[PDB]
């Protein structure tokens, strides 16, 4: 999620 | 003076983007998280690929060692985290409780407990040994994006894109101190200095800040990067020079002077925004990890  | 780093290896491996990277303790190793639902271990010196340690059902937010660099725990979208052997590369313990993804993690000193921060908005506190959870705080209004003990780890602080960094008692769960300044951007990523006086705090207006926490007094702030959409890592280096350490959303590794906040150092070679970098606990040793575009790890090496 960190990714986003 | 400045550092010196230069670019020594680069490590492949995750299929889509890198969240986190940190070395172990006693130094010998670098874990990497990602999207892919993979943990990757590599030799932190020759950048060696060593394993993959497999078992989430969703993308990886974070990864952290134990005190002892024997166990990992990772922060993952399926809403748990999953305590590792290393070694074995067992899956010790599944810790299922948040509501919502889990985003942070992070064990105490004595590694027989781990915080952990979700979009849940809460900060949880679980036991090591039994996976159990042992408190939940009602920490913040909005995702919590980062979770760390400080150095006796008596207490914890979080951030959250509420805009607050928060210090909690770890043993009663009281809200002690609310950090904040003139201004309330997302605060993005937090953690304790190495000696424990003082937390570092990212903000999403492009901004890290050094806070005295015992005085609730902003000491120093870091500026000339890129951060305004991503939860970037960042880092103080102190096997050399004293340097702050963080990634930037154009593409570059920066490094500061902690105490005149000159940017000293900027590292290119990255295809997308670095999201994370780690430091090495002996040698001068910076890991960097990128976004979707780039899914590479690259290991840097300077003479102070």
């Amino acid at each position: 999620a960190r990714t986003k | 003076v400045k550092p010196n780093y230069a670019l020594k290896f680069t490590l492949a491996g995750h299929t889509k983007a890198v969240s986190s990277v940190k070395f172990s303790p006693n130094g010998e190793w670098l874990a990497s998280s990602s999207a892919d639902k993979l943990i990757k271990i590599w030799g932190a010196y020759d950048g060696k690929f060593e394993k993959t340690i497999s078992g989430h059902k969703l993308g990886i937010s974070d990864v952290a060692w134990s005190s002892d660099s024997n166990l990992l725990v990772s922060a993952s979208d399926d809403k748990t985290l999953k305590i590792w052997d290393v070694s074995s590369g067992k899956c010790l313990k599944t810790l299922k409780g948040h509501s919502n993804y889990v985003f942070c993690c992070n064990f105490n000193p004595q590694s027989n407990l781990i915080v952990s921060g979700s979009f849940d908005e809460s900060v949880r506190i679980w036991d090591v040994k039994t996976g159990k959870c042992l408190k939940t705080l009602p920490a913040h209004s909005d995702p919590v994006s980062a979770v760390h003990f400080n150095r006796d780890g008596s207490l914890i602080v979080s951030s959250s894109y509420d805009g607050l960094c928060r210090i909690w008692d770890t043993a009663s769960g009281q809200c002690l101190k609310t950090l904040i300044d003139d201004d309330n951007p997302p605060v993005s990523f937090v953690k304790f200095s190495p000696n424990g006086k003082y937390i570092l705090a990212a903000t999403l207006d492009n901004t890290l800040k050094l806070w005295d926490y015992s005085k609730g007094k902003c000491l120093k702030t870091y500026t000339g990067h890129k951060n305004e959409k991503y939860c970037i890592f960042a880092n103080f280096s102190v096997t050399g020079g004293k340097w702050i350490v963080s990634g930037s959303e154009d593409n570059l590794v920066y490094i500061w002077n902690l105490q005149t906040k000159e940017i000293v150092q900027k590292l290119q070679g990255h295809t997308d925004v670095v999201i994370s970098t780690a430091c090495h606990p002996t040698e001068n040793i910076i890991a960097s990890a990128a976004l979707e575009n780039d899914k590479t790890i690259k290991l840097w090496k300077s003479d102070c």
